[PDB]
């Protein structure tokens, strides 16, 4: 209740670091999703599609 | 389908059928502001992907 | 009036009867790449007032 056991967490190790995801865009052929404002910053394009 | 499709967004435009929200938790501006005190098993997201808000 | 009025923009959404664009000099991201060689007295705008293009 006081120790480290208490704000931290023991678990399985991984060598990836950690499982983080991509996103597609295609900007020129689809409709942009939803919420998403249209754009010509490569770092802000629609999302089409998310994977591992 | 006809006049029942419309999804709409504030000012945004018409998008019409299928489209998609993501449910996302390493969002950065999220995390930071809503789930501060939550963990990855319950969490809050902002469903709206719009940079200016 | 009625299906004529209708001004609209890519994506941005339908906007109705009049509204109002903006012809200045002055803006900084024009100038650096446009009226470089020009002045006051014949330059060129870009009429387009959206931060992302």
């Amino acid at each position: 209740q006081t120790g480290i056991r208490s704000w931290t967490l023991l678990c399985t190790p991984d060598v990836t670091c950690g499982s983080e995801q991509v996103y597609w865009s295609l900007p020129d052929m689809m409709q942009d999703p939803v919420t998403f404002r249209s754009t010509s910053q490569i770092s802000n394009f629609p999302v089409v599609g998310a994977e591992l | 389908t006809g006049g029942r499709n419309s999804i709409r967004y504030s000012e945004l435009a018409p998008l019409f059928d299928t489209t998609r929200v993501y449910l996302v938790d390493n969002k950065s501006t999220d995390v930071a502001s809503l789930n501060y005190q939550n963990d990855h098993s319950n969490f809050l997201t902002t469903v709206i992907q719009n940079n200016d808000y």
